C-alpha cells in the first residue's frame, strides 16, 4: 500500500547449496611458534 | 591424535549470528607449508546420513587395524616373543624366529 | 613345471564391438580387455530407432537393450489407501459448514492419522465446534492450535486416532468469513499415516468452483491457466 | 567480479570482469568445466539460468533470463554429434545495452566473410543477398536514410574482396517493393545494385506506412523458388539481410515464412545433411522503438557467430564499413572440403 | 588410501566431489599411480580411470557426474595403488531423491542400555530443535521394538503420541509392555537382545516432517 517495501525492489533469495568452499589453501604466511595462520574472507549463502 | 595440529576458528570478534549472504572472517591454524582442503557442509544433510564420515579417529583405526603384532605381548618362547611382537630375530648361534607366511595376523 | 608356466589362468578377452546408429553418422567402437572386464560401457540415445551391432574378435561378451520411458498406464487415481471425500457447504460472515468423509482402503482399521487442512483465504474455523472436536474420542487438536483466535488459524491439524477400513469416519465444523474479499483461494484437506507420507489423498474445496479446481482449458495433455478477466 | 571454480574443475574464459558503462560485463563468460562430457559445459552466461547438467550427446539445455531482461541467441541448445553445442551462446539484455558500431560491423563480416571463403568453391555467382529494408512510418527517415548508406558500403566491402553475388533489393511498409530480383540479368552488378539503393527513398512508402514484415519475406520466398529442380540449387548459400525495428502490425508472425523458407532450401531436414551453411539471416534493429525479442526469432543461431544487432548512433556502421576496406588482405582458403560428386580421395 | 566425499547423500543429477589421499605406511604425503572405480549399488563398475598424485602432494581432487535417470541405492568409490591392485580403499555414498529437513530430531534414552527388571522401563527424551537452534513446536509419534539377529519385531502396542512443547518431549515404555511385546513368559531371554526407539515430529504448520531412530 502507502508504505512498506516496494514488491519489485526485493531481491529474492535463491542459492541453497547443500555444500560448498570445495576449494584449497596453502599455510604461506609467517610462521611463529611453528603455527602459521591464514585469515579467509568467505560469502556465506543464502540458506538459513 | 593429530601428529601435528590443525583449528579452524571463526576470524569475527564474537559478536552475534551471520545474515544470508555475509561476509565472515575464517582463522585457520595449522602446520607450516601444510596445504588445507576445505568443505562446507549444512547439517540439514547429515540429517539423512551421517554415515562415512572422515575422521581422524577412523585415520588412526586404519592404521592400528593394520600392525604386524598380534599378541598384547609375552609369547610362549624367546622366539615368540618376536613374532607375535612384529620382529625377526636371527643369529649364527643357531636361534632363529618362526617362519611366517601369512600376510595377516592368525586366525 | 614347464607346464605350470605355459598354464593360462583364463581364454582370451579381446572383444571389438561396434554399434552404428542411423541417426548418427560414425560408429560406436569400444573394445573390452580380460582386465578391462565387468565393465558396464552404456551408450543412451533419446531417439528410438532400429539400430545394428557386430563384434568381433577372440572372447565373449554380453550385448542388453533397455528403453525407459513414461506409460499411459494410468488407471490410477493413485489415491491410495485413504478415500477423502470434502463438501463445503453454507450455513441455515457468510458462514459456511465444512464436512470431512474419509475411508481407508485396507483389511484394518487403520492407525493414526492426520488431518492437514488450509482454510479459504478470509475464513477460520469456529472455536466452539473445534472444542467439541478436541474433546471427542479418538480425536485431538494440539492446546497450541486452539488459543489462537481469528488472529491467524488459516491451517488446522487435527490428529486422529483411527479411522475405519469400512464406512467413512466424516466428521465437520463451521468456517466464519472474518474478512472479505474478491477471488478468494480454494482450500485443500490431506490425510495420511503417521508412518508413510507419501501414500496421502487431498482434496480441494470451494464454494463455487467444483471439486476445488482451478479454471484451465485442457486439450489431451495441454492446458492454460485460465484464472483472469474476461475480455 | 572475480570468479573461481572448485577443485577438479578447470577454469576457461575472463577470471574477473568488469561492469561497464554500456551495461555490460567486460571479458568472456567464465565456465567451471571438468570436461567429462562429448560436449564441454556450455557454461551459463551471466545473467541466465541453465536448466540441464547432462552433457552427453543427443542431450540438451535451457537458457532463461531473468524479469525485466529480454534473452538473445538461442534458448535452448542440444550437444551434436562432433562435440559442439547447437544454437549460439546466449545473452542477457536490457532496455539500453545497444551495440557499438564497430562491435556489430566485426562481428557481422567476421561471420560473412568466411561464408565467402567457402563460395569460392569456385556472372558469377553462387551466392544471393537479399537485402530487405524496411520503410515503415515507425523508423523515421532518419534511421532509414542512414540504413541505406550503411547497406552502400557494405556491397562496396564485399566487392573489395572481389567476389560478385547475385543481389535482390526489397522495400517493404504495408506491402512489398522489389527494386532489384536475384533473377535479373544484373543482380551480380554490384554498380547496378548501388544505384538502386540510392533511387529509393523514405517517402516512397508514406501513403501506406504499414510493417507487414511478412509479405516482405514472401518476397524474397518467390526469389529463390522455383517453377518446378534447378541444376545448381544444393550447392547456392543464402543471405537475408533486413533492416527493422522488429514491430510488425500486419501479417502476423513473420517466423512462419522463415520455416517455409527453409523446407523450400531443404534445411534441417536431414540428421545426417543439416545444410545449416546454406542460409544465414541477419536482423539490425533501426528504429526508435525496437523489440528485440523478435528481431531475434528470426536470425539466425550459429555457435560463436552473431545475427543480431542493435545499432547504437546507426550512420557511423556506414563510417567504419569504409575504414574496414582493405584490398590487401587475402580471402582466406585452409582447411575446405566440399562435397563434390565424384569425391575421389585427395577431393576429400 | 583414504577417500572423502562432501556429502553422504546425492540426488540423481548432482555431482560427487570426492578428494583421494595417497600417504605411505608413515601417513605422509607422496606421488603414486592410483586406480579408481566407480560400482554402482549392485557392485558392478560403470567408471574406472588411472590417476597420479604425482606433483599434486598427495591429493587426487576428483568429481563424478550422476545421471538424471541413475539407479538409487548404496554408490561405492573403489580405489587402489597400482603397485598393489589386492589392498582396495572404498568409501560409500548414498543415491537418492529427498529433500532438506528444517529442523533434526534426536532420540537419547535416560540410560545407553536397559536392566531387565528395571520396574520403572524405558525413558526416552524427544529433542527436536531447527537447524539454526531455535526449538521445536510439534507433536511427536514414538513407538518401540525388538531386534534378535538381521530380524526386527515391531511393538504395535507401544504406540505413542506426546506433545513437543519448547523443544522437548518425553515418553516412556512401560515395563509392561515390553514383556507382553514378546510372549516368552521368561525375562532373561531378553537378555542380549536390543531395543529400538522410532520418533516422528510434525511441525504445527504441517509444513514438514522428520523422522528419526536409535
Ligand atoms: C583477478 O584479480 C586479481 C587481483 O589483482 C589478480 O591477481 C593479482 O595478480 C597480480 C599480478 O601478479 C598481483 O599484482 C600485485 O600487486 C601488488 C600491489 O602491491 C604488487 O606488490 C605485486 O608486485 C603485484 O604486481 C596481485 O597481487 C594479485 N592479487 C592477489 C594475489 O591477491 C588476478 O590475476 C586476476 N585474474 C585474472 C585477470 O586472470
Ligand atoms: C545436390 O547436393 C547435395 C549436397 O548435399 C548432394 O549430396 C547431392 O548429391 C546433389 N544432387 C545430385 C543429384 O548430385
Amino acid at each position: 500500500d502507502e508504505d512498506i517495501i516496494a514488491e519489485e525492489n526485493i531481491v529474492s533469495r535463491s542459492e541453497f547449496p547443500e555444500s560448498w568452499l570445495w576449494n584449497v589453501e596453502d599455510l604461506k604466511e609467517p610462521p611463529k611458534n611453528g603455527i602459521s595462520t591464514k585469515l579467509m574472507n568467505i560469502f556465506l549463502k543464502d540458506s538459513i | 591424535s593429530c601428529v601435528g595440529s590443525l583449528v579452524v576458528k571463526s576470524g569475527q570478534s564474537e559478536d552475534r549470528q551471520p545474515v544470508p549472504g555475509q561476509q565472515m572472517t575464517l582463522k585457520i591454524e595449522g602446520d607450516h607449508g601444510a596445504r588445507v582442503v576445505l568443505v562446507a557442509v549444512d547439517k540439514g544433510v547429515f540429517v539423512l546420513n551421517k554415515k562415512n564420515k572422515l575422521t581422524q579417529s577412523k585415520i588412526w583405526d586404519v592404521v592400528e587395524k593394520a600392525d604386524i603384532g598380534c599378541t598384547p605381548g609375552s609369547g610362549k618362547d624367546y622366539a615368540g616373543v618376536f613374532s607375535d611382537a612384529g620382529l625377526t630375530f636371527t643369529s649364527s648361534s643357531g636361534q632363529q624366529t618362526a617362519q611366517r607366511a601369512e600376510l595377516q595376523c592368525p586366525q | 613345471a614347464q607346464y605350470q608356466k605355459d598354464a593360462p589362468d583364463h581364454q582370451e578377452l579381446n572383444l571389438d564391438v561396434s554399434l552404428q546408429l542411423p541417426s548418427r553418422s560414425s560408429k560406436i567402437t569400444h573394445r573390452i580387455h580380460w582386465e578391462s572386464a565387468s565393465l558396464l560401457r552404456s551408450e543412451e540415445t533419446k531417439e528410438n530407432e532400429g539400430f545394428t551391432v557386430t563384434a568381433e574378435g577372440k572372447g565373449q561378451g554380453t550385448l542388453s537393450v533397455v528403453t525407459m520411458y513414461h506409460a499411459k498406464a494410468k488407471d490410477q487415481l493413485t489415491c491410495n489407501k485413504f478415500d477423502l471425500k470434502v463438501t463445503i457447504k453454507p450455513a441455515p460472515k457468510n458462514t459456511m459448514i465444512l464436512e470431512i468423509c474419509t475411508r481407508y482402503r485396507g483389511d484394518q482399521d487403520a492407525t493414526m492419522s492426520i488431518l492437514d487442512i488450509s482454510m479459504m483465504t478470509g475464513f477460520a474455523p469456529d472455536t466452539d465446534d473445534l472444542k467439541q472436536l478436541a474433546n471427542g474420542v479418538d480425536r485431538y487438536i494440539s492446546k497450541y492450535e486452539l488459543d489462537k483466535a481469528f488472529s491467524d488459524r488459516n491451517t488446522l491439524i487435527i490428529y486422529l486416532d483411527k479411522v475405519s477400513h469400512s464406512e467413512d469416519d466424516c466428521l465437520a465444523f463451521k468456517v466464519h468469513q472474518y474478512f472479505n474479499v474478491e477471488l478468494i483461494q480454494p482450500g485443500a484437506v490431506k490425510v495420511y499415516a503417521y508412518y508413510n507420507l507419501e501414500e496421502s489423498c487431498t482434496r480441494f474445496y470451494h464454494p463455487e468452483k467444483e471439486d476445488g479446481k482451478l479454471n484451465k482449458l485442457c486439450r489431451d495433455e495441454l492446458c492454460r491457466c485460465a484464472e483472469e478477466n474476461c475480455f | 567480479i572475480s570468479f573461481h571454480c572448485y577443485d577438479g574443475y578447470t577454469l576457461r574464459g575472463s577470471a574477473n570482469r568488469t561492469c561497464q558503462v554500456n551495461g555490460r560485463w567486460s571479458g568472456q563468460t567464465a565456465i567451471c568445466d571438468n570436461g567429462a562430457g562429448y560436449c564441454s559445459n556450455p557454461g551459463i552466461p551471466i545473467g541466465t539460468r541453465k536448466v540441464g547438467s547432462q552433457y552427453r550427446l543427443e542431450d540438451s539445455v535451457t537458457y532463461h533470463c531473468s524479469r525485466g531482461l529480454t534473452l538473445r541467441g538461442s534458448q535452448r541448445r542440444t550437444c551434436q554429434e562432433g562435440g559442439s553445442w547447437s544454437g549460439t551462446e546466449p545473452s542477457c539484455q536490457d532496455s539500453f545495452m545497444y551495440d557499438t558500431p564497430q562491435e556489430v560491423a566485426e562481428a557481422f563480416l567476421s561471420s560473412l566473410t568466411e561464408t565467402i571463403e567457402g563460395v569460392d568453391a569456385e556472372p558469377s555467382g553462387s551466392m544471393n543477398i537479399y537485402l530487405v529494408l524496411d520503410g515503415s512510418g515507425s523508423i523515421g527517415a532518419s534511421d532509414f536514410t542512414g540504413a541505406k548508406k550503411c547497406l552502400v558500403n557494405l556491397i562496396e566491402k564485399v566487392a573489395s574482396y572481389g567476389v560478385k553475388p547475385r543481389y535482390g533489393l526489397v522495400t517493404y511498409a504495408t506491402y512489398p517493393k522489389i527494386w532489384v530480383k536475384v533473377s535479373e540479368a544484373d543482380s551480380s552488378n554490384a554498380d547496378w545494385v548501388t544505384k538502386q539503393l540510392n533511387e529509393i527513398n523514405y517517402e516512397d512508402h508514406k501513403l501506406k506506412s504499414g510493417t507487414n514484415t511478412k509479405k516482405a519475406l514472401q518476397a524474397v520466398y518467390s526469389m529463390m523458388s522455383w517453377p518446378d529442380p534447378p541444376e545448381g540449387w544444393n550447392r547456392t548459400r543464402h543471405v537475408i539481410i533486413l533492416m527493422t525495428d522488429g514491430l510488425h502490425n500486419m501479417g502476423g508472425d513473420p517466423i512462419t515464412v522463415i520455416d517455409e523458407i527453409r523446407d523450400l532450401l531443404y534445411i534441417g531436414k536431414d540428421r545426417k545433411n543439416p545444410r545449416e551453411d546454406y542460409l544465414d539471416v541477419y536482423v539490425f534493429g533501426v528504429g526508435p522503438l525496437v523489440n528485440q525479442v523478435n528481431i531475434n526469432a528470426l536470425a539466425s543461431k550459429k555457435d560463436n557467430e552473431q545475427h543480431v544487432f542493435k545499432v547504437k548512433d546507426m550512420e557511423n556502421l556506414e563510417d567504419v564499413f569504409y575504414q574496414m576496406i582493405d584490398e590487401s588482405q587475402s580471402l582466406s582458403l585452409c582447411g575446405m572440403v566440399w562435397e563434390h560428386r565424384k569425391g575421389t580421395d585427395y577431393h576429400k | 588410501l583414504f577417500i572423502q566425499t562432501d556429502k553422504t547423500i546425492y540426488t540423481p543429477g548432482s555431482t560427487v566431489l570426492y578428494r583421494i589421499f595417497t600417504v605411505n605406511h608413515k601417513l605422509l604425503p607422496v606421488g603414486r599411480t592410483v586406480m579408481v572405480n566407480i560400482e554402482n549399488p549392485e557392485g558392478i563398475p560403470v567408471k574406472q580411470d588411472s590417476l597420479s598424485s604425482q606433483n599434486q602432494l598427495g591429493v587426487l581432487p576428483l568429481s563424478w557426474d550422476i545421471p538424471e535417470l541413475v539407479n538409487m541405492g548404496q554408490w561405492k568409490i573403489r580405489a587402489y595403488y597400482e603397485n598393489s591392485p589386492q589392498q582396495v580403499f572404498s568409501t560409500e555414498f548414498e543415491v537418492k531423491e529427498y529433500v532438506l529437513p528444517s529442523f533434526e530430531v534426536i532420540v537419547e534414552p535416560t540410560e545407553k542400555f536397559y536392566y531387565i527388571y528395571n520396574e520403572k522401563g524405558l525413558e526416552v527424551t524427544i529433542t527436536a530443535r531447527f537447524l539454526y537452534g531455535k526449538k521445536v513446536e510439534g507433536t511427536a509419534f514414538v513407538i518401540f521394538g525388538i531386534q534378535d539377529g538381521e530380524q526386527r519385531i515391531s511393538l504395535p502396542e507401544s504406540l505413542k503420541r506426546i506433545p513437543i512443547e519448547d523443544g522437548s518431549g518425553e515418553v516412556v515404555l512401560s515395563r509392561k509392555v515390553l514383556l507382553d511385546g514378546v510372549q516368552n513368559p521368561r525375562a532373561e531371554d531378553l537378555v542380549g537382545k536390543s531395543l529400538y526407539v522410532s520418533a516422528t515430529v510434525i511441525l504445527h504448520s504441517g509444513s514438514d516432517m522428520v523422522q528419526a531412530e536409535r
